[PDB]
Protein backbone atom coordinates (compact mmCIF):
# COMPACT_ATOMS: atom_id res chain seq x y z
CA UNK A 1 0.00 0.00 0.00
CA UNK A 2 1.49 3.28 1.64
CA UNK A 3 5.07 3.39 1.53
CA UNK A 4 6.33 5.05 4.71
CA UNK A 5 8.91 8.05 4.98
CA UNK A 6 11.40 7.89 7.88
CA UNK A 7 12.97 11.48 9.40
CA UNK A 8 16.47 12.06 10.51
CA UNK A 9 16.54 11.87 14.61
CA UNK A 10 17.86 15.16 15.87
CA UNK A 11 20.14 14.37 19.43
CA UNK A 12 19.91 16.09 22.76
CA UNK A 13 22.66 17.81 24.27
CA UNK A 14 23.29 17.48 27.69
CA UNK A 15 21.95 19.72 30.56
CA UNK B 1 14.86 32.98 28.68
CA UNK B 2 12.89 36.07 28.75
CA UNK B 3 14.00 36.77 25.06
CA UNK B 4 12.95 35.44 21.70
CA UNK B 5 15.58 32.64 20.25
CA UNK B 6 14.90 30.02 17.57
CA UNK B 7 16.22 26.85 16.89
CA UNK B 8 16.08 25.18 13.89
CA UNK B 9 17.72 21.35 12.94
CA UNK B 10 16.95 19.44 9.62
CA UNK B 11 18.41 16.49 7.83
CA UNK B 12 19.38 17.10 4.37
CA UNK B 13 19.54 14.44 1.91
CA UNK B 14 22.04 15.22 -1.69
CA UNK B 15 20.36 13.04 -4.48
CA UNK B 16 22.56 13.13 -7.71
CA UNK B 17 21.81 10.18 -10.89
CA UNK B 18 19.15 9.30 -8.39
CA UNK B 19 20.07 7.55 -5.68
CA UNK B 20 23.94 6.72 -7.75
CA UNK B 21 25.08 9.55 -4.99
CA UNK B 22 24.24 9.92 -1.71
CA UNK B 23 25.26 13.16 0.54
CA UNK B 24 23.83 13.48 4.34
CA UNK B 25 23.66 16.52 6.23
CA UNK B 26 22.50 16.81 9.83
CA UNK B 27 22.69 20.92 10.72
CA UNK B 28 21.29 22.02 14.05
CA UNK B 29 21.20 25.62 14.28
CA UNK B 30 20.73 28.60 16.65
CA UNK B 31 19.54 32.37 16.56
CA UNK B 32 20.43 31.98 12.70
CA UNK B 33 23.93 30.52 13.48
CA UNK B 34 24.92 26.52 12.52
CA UNK B 35 26.84 25.28 15.54
CA UNK B 36 26.86 21.68 15.09
CA UNK B 37 26.65 19.35 11.88
CA UNK B 38 26.87 15.87 10.90
CA UNK B 39 28.10 15.62 7.01
CA UNK B 40 27.79 11.74 5.88
CA UNK B 41 31.30 12.67 3.52
CA UNK B 42 33.37 13.85 7.13
CA UNK B 43 31.71 10.89 8.41
CA UNK B 44 31.40 12.41 12.09
CA UNK B 45 29.92 14.90 14.02
CA UNK B 46 31.71 18.26 14.03
CA UNK B 47 31.45 21.78 15.62
CA UNK B 48 30.56 24.23 12.69
CA UNK B 49 30.82 26.89 15.36
CA UNK B 50 32.57 27.12 18.64
CA UNK B 51 29.37 26.64 20.40
CA UNK B 52 29.25 22.76 19.23
CA UNK B 53 32.24 21.54 20.46
CA UNK B 54 30.75 20.65 23.65
CA UNK B 55 28.10 18.45 21.31
CA UNK B 56 30.06 17.40 18.38
CA UNK B 57 32.18 15.71 20.73
CA UNK B 58 29.74 14.68 22.92
CA UNK B 59 26.84 12.86 20.13
CA UNK B 60 30.11 11.07 18.68
CA UNK B 61 30.43 10.06 22.42
CA UNK B 62 27.84 7.33 21.97
CA UNK B 63 28.45 4.63 19.65
CA UNK B 64 24.90 3.57 18.62
CA UNK B 65 23.97 7.55 18.70
CA UNK B 66 26.69 8.24 16.38
CA UNK B 67 26.15 4.99 14.22
CA UNK B 68 21.92 5.24 14.16
CA UNK B 69 23.24 8.86 12.62
CA UNK B 70 25.57 7.50 9.91
CA UNK B 71 22.83 4.80 9.08
CA UNK B 72 19.94 7.93 8.47
CA UNK B 73 22.02 8.15 4.95
CA UNK B 74 20.28 4.77 4.13
CA UNK B 75 17.37 4.87 6.88
CA UNK B 76 16.19 7.77 5.40
CA UNK B 77 17.33 9.14 2.77
CA UNK B 78 17.90 6.13 0.07
CA UNK B 79 14.70 4.84 1.77
CA UNK B 80 12.82 8.01 1.31
CA UNK B 81 14.31 8.28 -1.95
CA UNK B 82 13.89 4.82 -3.64
CA UNK B 83 10.20 4.26 -2.40
CA UNK B 84 7.86 7.35 -1.22
CA UNK B 85 9.65 9.94 -3.37
CA UNK B 86 9.48 7.56 -6.50
CA UNK B 87 5.60 7.24 -5.87
CA UNK B 88 5.01 11.15 -5.29
CA UNK B 89 7.65 13.84 -5.95
CA UNK B 90 9.65 11.97 -9.05
CA UNK B 91 6.71 11.09 -10.93
CA UNK B 92 4.66 14.14 -10.87
CA UNK B 93 4.16 15.89 -14.18
CA UNK B 94 2.20 19.12 -14.70
CA UNK B 95 2.01 20.11 -18.00
CA UNK B 96 2.68 23.70 -18.55
CA UNK B 97 0.07 25.81 -20.00
CA UNK B 98 1.05 28.48 -22.59
CA UNK B 99 -0.20 31.05 -23.99
CA UNK B 100 1.13 33.91 -25.82
CA UNK B 101 -0.64 38.36 -25.43
CA UNK B 102 0.98 41.28 -26.30
CA UNK B 103 2.43 43.94 -24.28
CA UNK B 104 7.68 48.06 -31.74
CA UNK B 105 5.73 46.07 -29.49
CA UNK B 106 6.76 43.49 -27.35
CA UNK B 107 5.23 39.66 -27.04
CA UNK B 108 4.55 37.65 -23.73
CA UNK B 109 4.55 34.72 -23.63
CA UNK B 110 2.86 32.64 -20.12
CA UNK B 111 3.97 29.04 -19.42
CA UNK B 112 2.88 28.61 -15.91
CA UNK B 113 1.68 25.64 -13.87
CA UNK B 114 4.48 23.18 -14.61
CA UNK B 115 5.95 20.82 -12.78
CA UNK B 116 8.90 19.69 -12.48
CA UNK B 117 10.92 22.65 -12.86
CA UNK B 118 13.05 22.09 -15.47
CA UNK B 119 12.11 23.61 -18.93
CA UNK B 120 13.09 25.56 -21.89
CA UNK B 121 11.47 28.06 -23.56
CA UNK B 122 11.60 29.10 -26.94
CA UNK B 123 10.81 32.11 -29.23
CA UNK B 124 10.86 31.35 -33.27
CA UNK B 125 9.96 33.72 -36.04
CA UNK B 126 9.29 32.26 -38.78
CA UNK B 127 10.58 28.53 -37.86
CA UNK B 128 13.97 30.56 -37.21
CA UNK B 129 14.79 30.50 -33.44
CA UNK B 130 15.11 34.03 -32.41
CA UNK B 131 17.24 34.76 -29.67
CA UNK B 132 17.90 38.34 -29.53
CA UNK B 133 15.13 40.47 -27.95
CA UNK B 134 14.39 37.92 -26.11
CA UNK B 135 14.32 37.65 -22.08
CA UNK B 136 13.03 35.51 -19.49
CA UNK B 137 12.03 35.83 -15.80
CA UNK B 138 13.74 33.90 -13.50
CA UNK B 139 11.90 30.76 -12.89
CA UNK B 140 8.77 31.62 -10.54
CA UNK B 141 8.05 29.22 -7.70
CA UNK B 142 4.60 28.77 -6.91
CA UNK B 143 4.87 27.63 -3.93
CA UNK B 144 2.27 25.07 -4.29
CA UNK B 145 4.18 22.30 -6.88
CA UNK B 146 3.95 24.52 -9.56
CA UNK B 147 6.20 26.93 -11.33
CA UNK B 148 5.49 29.61 -14.01
CA UNK B 149 8.00 31.80 -16.33
CA UNK B 150 7.06 34.61 -18.76
CA UNK B 151 9.32 34.86 -22.02
CA UNK B 152 8.98 38.07 -23.51
CA UNK B 153 9.89 38.83 -27.18
CA UNK B 154 10.79 42.42 -28.73
CA UNK B 155 10.23 42.89 -32.17
CA UNK B 156 9.03 44.86 -35.24
CA UNK B 157 5.48 42.87 -36.22
CA UNK B 158 6.11 42.47 -40.61
CA UNK B 159 3.22 41.43 -42.01
CA UNK B 160 3.85 37.93 -42.59
CA UNK B 161 5.28 37.55 -39.19
CA UNK B 162 4.58 34.09 -38.13
CA UNK B 163 6.01 34.19 -33.81
CA UNK B 164 6.47 30.71 -32.27
CA UNK B 165 6.41 30.17 -28.56
CA UNK B 166 8.06 27.46 -28.34
CA UNK B 167 8.22 25.00 -25.07
CA UNK B 168 9.88 21.75 -24.22
CA UNK B 169 8.61 20.29 -20.67
CA UNK B 170 8.94 16.72 -19.47
CA UNK B 171 5.34 16.30 -19.10
CA UNK B 172 5.27 16.74 -22.43
CA UNK B 173 5.63 13.94 -24.80
CA UNK B 174 5.85 16.31 -27.28
CA UNK B 175 6.88 20.28 -27.16
CA UNK B 176 4.18 22.63 -27.36
CA UNK B 177 3.89 25.76 -29.73
CA UNK B 178 1.76 28.58 -29.51
CA UNK B 179 1.87 31.28 -32.51
CA UNK B 180 0.45 34.91 -32.74
CA UNK B 181 0.45 37.01 -35.78
CA UNK B 182 -0.16 40.57 -36.13
CA UNK B 183 -3.54 39.95 -37.47
CA UNK B 184 -4.28 37.70 -34.61
CA UNK C 1 27.40 25.34 -2.14
CA UNK C 2 26.35 21.88 -2.87
CA UNK C 3 25.10 21.01 -5.81
CA UNK C 4 22.75 17.64 -6.72
CA UNK C 5 19.95 16.61 -8.66
CA UNK C 6 17.23 16.79 -6.04
CA UNK C 7 17.35 17.56 -1.92
CA UNK C 8 15.44 16.04 0.50
CA UNK C 9 14.87 18.04 3.39
CA UNK C 10 13.31 14.93 5.53
CA UNK C 11 12.89 16.88 8.86
CA UNK C 12 13.04 20.72 9.48
CA UNK C 13 11.99 21.45 13.24
CA UNK C 14 11.88 24.75 14.70
CA UNK C 15 11.17 25.77 17.82
CA UNK C 16 11.16 29.16 19.59
CA UNK C 17 10.79 30.64 22.77
CA UNK C 18 9.02 31.85 24.99
CA UNK C 19 5.68 30.72 23.61
CA UNK C 20 6.23 26.73 23.17
CA UNK C 21 6.04 27.51 18.74
CA UNK C 22 7.18 24.75 17.05
CA UNK C 23 7.21 23.65 13.50
CA UNK C 24 7.98 20.39 11.66
CA UNK C 25 8.02 19.76 7.99
CA UNK C 26 9.47 17.79 4.87
CA UNK C 27 10.52 19.09 1.88
CA UNK C 28 11.54 17.94 -1.23
CA UNK C 29 13.01 20.13 -3.83
CA UNK C 30 12.02 23.89 -2.32
CA UNK C 31 8.73 22.71 -1.97
CA UNK C 32 6.77 21.33 1.44
CA UNK C 33 6.13 17.31 1.70
CA UNK C 34 4.08 18.15 4.64
CA UNK C 35 4.23 19.70 7.72
CA UNK C 36 2.73 17.45 11.08
CA UNK C 37 0.24 19.32 12.96
CA UNK C 38 1.57 19.66 16.21
CA UNK C 39 -1.87 20.14 18.21
CA UNK C 40 -4.00 17.91 16.26
CA UNK C 41 -0.95 14.93 15.91
CA UNK C 42 -1.40 14.81 12.36
CA UNK C 43 0.49 14.61 8.85
CA UNK C 44 -0.52 17.00 6.63
CA UNK C 45 0.15 16.90 2.83
CA UNK C 46 0.04 19.90 1.02
CA UNK C 47 -0.80 17.67 -1.82
CA UNK C 48 -3.87 15.43 -0.80
CA UNK C 49 -2.99 12.99 -3.74
CA UNK C 50 0.88 12.46 -2.20
CA UNK C 51 -1.20 11.52 1.04
CA UNK C 52 -2.74 8.64 -0.33
CA UNK C 53 0.46 7.30 -1.94
CA UNK C 54 3.04 7.46 1.25
CA UNK C 55 2.48 8.38 4.65
CA UNK C 56 4.16 9.93 8.24
CA UNK C 57 4.28 9.13 11.41
CA UNK C 58 3.38 12.81 13.11
CA UNK C 59 5.02 10.91 16.18
CA UNK C 60 9.02 11.27 14.63
CA UNK C 61 7.73 15.17 14.40
CA UNK C 62 6.37 14.77 18.23
CA UNK C 63 10.26 13.44 18.98
CA UNK C 64 12.11 15.81 16.69
CA UNK C 65 10.24 19.17 18.48
CA UNK C 66 11.05 17.18 21.89
CA UNK C 67 14.45 17.13 21.06
CA UNK C 68 14.80 20.40 19.89
CA UNK C 69 13.25 22.14 22.52
CA UNK C 70 15.56 20.60 24.73
CA UNK C 71 18.22 21.65 23.12
CA UNK C 72 17.35 25.29 22.97
CA UNK C 73 16.80 25.02 26.31
CA UNK C 74 20.29 23.66 26.85
CA UNK C 75 21.67 26.90 24.45
CA UNK C 76 19.63 29.85 25.79
CA UNK C 77 21.39 28.68 29.23
CA UNK C 78 24.73 27.66 28.05
CA UNK C 79 25.60 30.97 26.20
CA UNK C 80 25.66 34.75 26.66
CA UNK C 81 24.60 34.85 22.77
CA UNK C 82 22.49 37.89 21.52
CA UNK C 83 18.52 37.73 20.64
CA UNK C 84 19.17 37.86 16.70
CA UNK C 85 17.62 40.91 14.97
CA UNK C 86 13.78 41.37 14.16
CA UNK C 87 14.47 41.31 10.06
CA UNK C 88 11.58 43.32 8.26
CA UNK C 89 9.83 41.08 5.94
CA UNK C 90 9.10 42.03 2.44
CA UNK C 91 6.24 40.98 0.20
CA UNK C 92 5.66 39.84 -3.67
CA UNK C 93 2.08 40.01 -4.68
CA UNK C 94 1.51 38.28 -8.61
CA UNK C 95 -1.04 36.34 -10.08
CA UNK C 96 -0.63 32.30 -10.22
CA UNK C 97 -2.05 32.49 -13.89
CA UNK C 98 -2.52 34.81 -16.93
CA UNK C 99 -4.91 36.90 -15.35
CA UNK C 100 -8.50 37.16 -17.35
CA UNK C 101 -11.10 39.50 -16.55
CA UNK C 102 -13.77 36.92 -14.53
CA UNK C 103 -12.11 34.03 -15.32
CA UNK C 104 -11.43 32.70 -11.25
CA UNK C 105 -7.64 33.27 -10.88
CA UNK C 106 -5.09 33.14 -7.00
CA UNK C 107 -3.25 35.78 -6.16
CA UNK C 108 -0.35 34.40 -4.15
CA UNK C 109 1.47 36.89 -1.62
CA UNK C 110 5.55 35.36 -1.06
CA UNK C 111 6.95 36.98 2.02
CA UNK C 112 10.59 36.78 2.16
CA UNK C 113 13.11 37.64 5.02
CA UNK C 114 10.88 36.48 7.51
CA UNK C 115 12.59 36.42 11.53
CA UNK C 116 11.76 35.04 13.72
CA UNK C 117 9.05 32.65 11.97
CA UNK C 118 5.97 34.58 13.48
CA UNK C 119 4.02 36.65 11.39
CA UNK C 120 0.32 37.55 10.52
CA UNK C 121 -0.12 37.61 6.63
CA UNK C 122 -3.52 38.24 5.44
CA UNK C 123 -5.35 39.44 2.86
CA UNK C 124 -8.13 42.48 2.01
CA UNK C 125 -10.26 42.80 -0.95
CA UNK C 126 -10.77 46.92 -1.29
CA UNK C 127 -9.82 47.39 1.96
CA UNK C 128 -11.58 44.64 4.11
CA UNK C 129 -10.33 41.15 5.59
CA UNK C 130 -10.76 38.46 3.20
CA UNK C 131 -11.53 35.43 5.40
CA UNK C 132 -12.64 32.86 2.82
CA UNK C 133 -10.48 30.93 -0.30
CA UNK C 134 -7.28 31.57 1.59
CA UNK C 135 -4.56 29.36 2.00
CA UNK C 136 -1.25 29.64 3.82
CA UNK C 137 2.28 27.62 3.71
CA UNK C 138 4.51 26.70 6.13
CA UNK C 139 7.73 28.70 7.06
CA UNK C 140 10.06 27.44 4.12
CA UNK C 141 13.61 27.52 5.10
CA UNK C 142 15.89 30.11 3.68
CA UNK C 143 19.73 29.58 3.04
CA UNK C 144 20.45 32.71 5.75
CA UNK C 145 18.06 30.85 8.46
CA UNK C 146 15.61 33.57 7.94
CA UNK C 147 12.08 31.66 6.56
CA UNK C 148 9.83 32.57 3.80
CA UNK C 149 6.10 31.96 3.68
CA UNK C 150 3.27 32.29 1.10
CA UNK C 151 -0.16 33.21 1.06
CA UNK C 152 -2.79 32.57 -1.32
CA UNK C 153 -6.34 34.40 -2.50
CA UNK C 154 -8.75 32.54 -4.60
CA UNK C 155 -10.11 35.28 -6.46
CA UNK C 156 -11.99 36.77 -9.49
CA UNK C 157 -10.35 39.29 -12.10
CA UNK C 158 -11.87 42.56 -12.32
CA UNK C 159 -10.34 46.19 -12.16
CA UNK C 160 -13.34 47.23 -10.13
CA UNK C 161 -11.02 45.37 -7.01
CA UNK C 162 -7.80 46.43 -5.27
CA UNK C 163 -6.43 43.80 -3.27
CA UNK C 164 -3.82 43.73 -0.18
CA UNK C 165 -1.65 41.72 1.05
CA UNK C 166 -1.33 42.70 5.08
CA UNK C 167 2.25 41.45 6.80
CA UNK C 168 2.46 42.06 10.22
CA UNK C 169 5.71 41.41 11.84
CA UNK C 170 7.80 42.23 14.73
CA UNK C 171 10.11 43.88 12.41
CA UNK C 172 8.08 46.35 11.06
CA UNK C 173 7.15 49.62 12.91
CA UNK C 174 3.46 49.22 11.26
CA UNK C 175 1.39 46.45 9.21
CA UNK C 176 2.82 46.50 5.31
CA UNK C 177 0.42 46.24 2.75
CA UNK C 178 1.19 45.40 -0.43
CA UNK C 179 -1.23 46.15 -3.09
CA UNK C 180 -2.35 44.72 -6.26
CA UNK C 181 -4.43 44.75 -9.18
CA UNK C 182 -5.90 43.72 -12.81
CA UNK C 183 -6.41 47.73 -13.22
CA UNK C 184 -2.90 48.34 -12.69
CA UNK C 185 -2.59 47.29 -16.58
C1 LIG D 1 24.86 8.24 -13.65
O1 LIG D 1 23.96 7.40 -14.41
C2 LIG D 1 23.98 5.99 -14.03
C3 LIG D 1 22.91 5.77 -12.97
O2 LIG D 1 22.67 4.39 -12.72
C4 LIG D 1 25.38 5.53 -13.58
O3 LIG D 1 25.54 4.12 -13.87
C5 LIG D 1 26.48 6.38 -14.25
O4 LIG D 1 27.75 5.92 -13.82
C6 LIG D 1 26.32 7.86 -13.88
N1 LIG D 1 26.90 8.69 -14.91
C7 LIG D 1 27.37 9.90 -14.62
C8 LIG D 1 28.74 9.97 -13.96
O5 LIG D 1 26.75 10.94 -14.87
C1 LIG E 1 -0.69 38.78 14.82
O1 LIG E 1 -2.10 39.01 14.90
C2 LIG E 1 -2.61 38.87 16.25
C3 LIG E 1 -4.12 38.91 16.17
O2 LIG E 1 -4.63 37.68 15.67
C4 LIG E 1 -2.01 39.96 17.14
O3 LIG E 1 -2.46 39.80 18.48
C5 LIG E 1 -0.49 39.84 17.11
O4 LIG E 1 0.08 40.94 17.82
C6 LIG E 1 0.06 39.80 15.68
N1 LIG E 1 1.46 39.45 15.71
C7 LIG E 1 2.37 40.21 15.10
C8 LIG E 1 2.43 41.69 15.45
O5 LIG E 1 3.16 39.75 14.28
Amino acid sequence: PVSKMRMATPLLMQA
Amino acid sequence: SERHFVYQFMGECYFTNGTQRIRYVTRYIYNREEYVRYDSDVGEHRAVTELGRPDAEYWNSQPEILERTRAELDTVCRHNYEGPETHTSLRRLEQPNVVISLSHNTLVCSVTDFYPAKIKVRWFRNGQEETVGVSSTQLIRNGDWTFQVLVMLEMTPRRGEVYTCHVEHPSLKSPITVEWSSAE
Amino acid sequence: DIEADHVGTYGISVYQSPGDIGQYTFEFDGDELFYVDLDKKETVWMLPEFGQLASFDPQGGLQNIAVVKHNLGVLTKRSNSTPATNEAPQATVFPKSPVLLGQPNTLICFVDNIFPPVINITWLRNSKSVADGVYETSFFVNRDYSFHKLSYLTFIPSDDDIYDCKVEHWGLEEPVLKHWSSADL
